[PDB]
DNA sequence: TTTCTTTCCCACAGTAAC
DNA sequence: GTTACTGTGGGAAAGAAA
């Protein structure tokens, strides 16, 4: 808490001269908060004076998810900077760091973490790796440097569920078109055995439905 | 038409002193047993559908206070198998509170690895409910009855999960009666069952109550204990063996499967078992044990088939009086992560059939949101001064109630709460 | 092995005999 | 903190133009689903009614 | 060939309607 | 009683995966 209230609001470097303690309600380290409040030096002097980066809150999530989830680029590029600082951190739902970029559509975060090594092909505990978000929420721009950058593009989550699929089920136009493009599967059935454009033709979504019959065939 | 309405500020106020919320329900077996040729294989368990809450109620009033009869007020519904072109059977709720499709069945047309219940659902007076689906069910051709590899699970009941456990006398499928609970004892009614959670127990267990159990998957020998579900009260220490030809034996590590027919042995007593009179569960011994100093052949209606049953779930309420439009789908809410804090305090919200015409209400303020996609959406914590007149931070802990609330009234209880902790 | 589930326990017909 | 401020202008911003697209394109196939599904309820409400006379 | 999983087959044995 | 049937469960038969 002493050294809580002073990094998360020479107030770091006075006291330190407690480190890794957990609040009660949000189990969070100094780092995490440090991290989600996006203060930059604070959380750099923490990592100097020697601090695990990778603690889990109590939900799971490190100093790095959070970092990414409070688009707090300054910290953020401090931990990615940092060797021992773990890219492919889990927390309880398999949500991961490179996920979590491509899902509140934050600013280049994605290739940054991408470029620093970090599995592209990461699956949450549903099995929706980030290419499979990116195509969720539509975002186009994430979902091509995913692939370009060697990503399965035919994988199937636990519900069997296609990038693609995800793309024809939100009526994500602008994505299908780029997963299509790079001669992505289109029969490839579900759970349920439903193609993702009996899906886009149930939500009835006719643009995507109309590229699952003339787009980038044979 | 009364064109939909926003549900207004005071109306959230309202329902957060009632809070009468109508909720769907549904338990089925994770499993089903596919009918080739001509043949019917019901579902056993049959697929039940309560309609738990003090909403429900609060409706019938509500609609008959406009001019509905007995039977224009009353919740009508069918269930079907999901895009199987099959006719959707009905279901009679006529003053009971719930109702089992007693005669669900698939045949070996449907080429699909899976699929779910769906509940077409409406009241009297057609006015339109929703669909209301339950978790996945797997087809199997047929309960392997060989062995069992832990790495094909699904198939392998996990200790914590719930199951069910029936009973089929002399091959009729009139007799089959499942294992339930009411009035403080154990039954075994054939016209409900109920899903019992099967821990596992170390060998090295107690008595009864205040125990500790442990992760891992179920193989017969191993001490589990079945809970009631719902009730609470559960039978006392047991031990699942591997039976077959009206043998219980004694000598079956091999992992419990799906529909596998197991007996269950009582306290660390002698010999005894679990069985069923063709009326109540009472204790019995089975005492012959010629064959093999490890097969007990047991008496008949002890020989209980195992199942895992799941359960599926939906809580609304009608927060701004009838819609033309059905309450289905139903936004449900699993995770609940706060993004960063302070002057951007944002809200991250991750579950099941989000919809664009959705938003979160922190109590009994609206607060701005934006759709992610079909499981995961994005609101703005709103000032602490929309709570507190007074301060422009946080000066004391202020946890407010958090709901989902669409476009023309209905309102969904999630179940979380949003708290307001003061920056440090 | 961590958690604790509790219960309520009821026994039908000859309960001593476990001892 | 303006050069900052604007990364998250922006970031909101798009956030809310999809949610905008996505709202818009769920309210316009609104009339197409909500019928197609009222069309469904009437055919089994006859049945349910139907099957009260056979009672 | 082995080892299962998927399909067929068929006979107890209660139901229903005369 | 007599007939016409029908879910069920165990086993034979045909593939499909070792």
């Amino acid at each position: 808490t002493p050294l809580m209230i002073a990094s998360c609001s020479a107030v770091i470097s006075d006291f330190i001269y407690s480190l890794h303690n957990q609040t009660d309600r949000t189990g969070e380290t100094a780092l995490h908060l440090a991290a989600r409040y996006s203060r930059s030096d604070a959380a750099k002097r923490l990592l100097e004076a020697s601090a695990d980066a990778n603690i889990q809150d109590n939900m799971g999530r490190t100093p790095l998810h959070a970092a990414v989830s409070a688009d707090a680029q300054g910290v953020f590029q401090i931990l990615i900077r940092n060797r021992a600082t773990d890219l492919d951190a889990r927390m309880h739902d398999g949500t991961t760091p490179l996920i979590l970029a491509a899902r509140l559509a934050v600013e280049g975060m994605l290739e940054d973490l991408i470029n620093s090594h970090a599995d592209v092909n990461a699956v949450d505990d549903l099995g929706k790796s980030a290419l499979h978000w990116a195509a969720a929420v539509n975002n186009v721009d994430a979902a091509v440097v995913l692939l370009k950058n060697g990503a399965n593009k035919d994988m199937q989550n636990n519900r069997e569920e296609t990038p693609l699929f995800l793309a024809a089920r939100e009526g994500s136009y602008e994505t299908a078109k780029v997963l299509l493009d790079h001669f992505a599967n289109r029969d490839i059935t579900d759970h349920m055995d439903r193609l993702p454009r009996d899906i886009a033709q149930e939500r009835m979504h006719h643009d995507i439905v109309r590229l699952l019959d003339e787009y980038n065939l044979v | 038409r009364p064109p939909p309405k926003r549900l207004t500020r005071e109306a959230m106020r309202n329902y957060l002193k009632e809070r009468g919320d109508q909720t769907v329900l549904i338990l089925h077996a994770k499993v089903a047993q596919k009918s080739y040729g001509n043949e019917k294989r019901f579902f056993c368990p049959p697929p039940c559908v309560y309609l738990m809450g003090s909403g429900w109620k609060k409706k019938k009033e509500q609609m008959e206070r406009d001019g509905c009869s007995e039977q224009e007020s009353q919740p009508c519904a069918f269930i079907g198998i999901g895009n199987s072109d099959q006719e959707m059977q009905q279901l009679n709720l006529e003053g009971k509170n719930y109702c089992t499709a007693k005669t669900l069945y698939i045949s070996d047309s449907d080429k699909r690895k899976h699929f779910m219940l769906s509940v077409k659902m409406f009241y009297g007076n057609s006015d339109d409910i929703g669909v209301f689906l339950s978790k996945r069910i797997k087809v199997i051709s047929k309960p392997s009855k060989k062995k069992q590899s832990l790495k094909n699970a699904d198939l392998c009941i996990a200790s914590g999960t719930k199951v069910a456990l029936f009973n089929r006398l002399r091959s009729q499928t009139v007799s089959t009666r499942y294992l339930h609970v009411e009035g403080g004892n154990f039954h075994a009614s054939s016209q409900q069952w109920g899903a019992f959670f099967i821990h596992l127990l170390d060998d090295d267990e107690s008595e009864g109550e205040e125990f500790t159990v442990r992760d891992g998957y179920i193989h017969y020998g191993q001490t589990v204990k079945l809970v009631c579900s719902v009730t609470g009260m559960a039978l006392p220490r047991l031990i699942i063996r591997k039976v077959d030809k009206q043998t219980a034996l004694l000598d079956a590590d091999d992992p419990v499967s799906q529909l596998h027919k197991c007996a269950f042995y009582l306290k660390d007593t002698e010999r005894m078992y679990l069985c069923l009179s063709q009326e109540r569960i009472i204790q019995f011994q089975a005492t012959p044990c010629p064959k093999e100093p490890n097969k007990e052949m047991i008496n008949d209606g002890a020989s209980w088939t195992i199942i895992s049953t799941d359960k599926a779930e939906y809580t609304f309420y009608e927060g701004m009086g009838p819609v033309l439009a059905p309450v289905t789908p139903v936004p449900v809410v699993e995770s609940l992560q706060l993004n960063g804090g302070g002057d951007v305090a944002m809200l991250e919200l991750t579950g099941q059939n989000f919809t664009p015409n959705l938003r979160v209400w922190f109590g009994d303020v609206e607060a701005e949101t934006m759709y992610r996609c079909g499981e995961s959406m994005l609101c703005v914590v709103p000032d602490i001064s929309a709570f507190r007149e007074g301060w422009r931070w946080v000066r004391q802990p202020v946890q407010v109630p958090v709901t989902l609330v669409r476009n023309d009234g209905i309102i969904y209880s999630t179940s979380l709460t949003f708290t307001y902790t003061p920056e440090p | 092995k961590r958690r604790r589930q509790h219960g309520q326990l009821w026994f039908p017909e000859g309960f001593k005999v476990s001892e | 903190h303006s050069a900052v401020m604007e990364r998250l202008r922006r970031r909101i911003e798009l956030c809310r133009r999809h949610h905008s697209t996505c709202e818009a394109r769920y309210e316009a196939v609104s009339p197409e689903r909500l019928e197609l599904e009222r069309q469904h309820t009437f055919a089994l409400h006859q049945r349910c009614i139907q099957a009260k006379a056979k009672r």
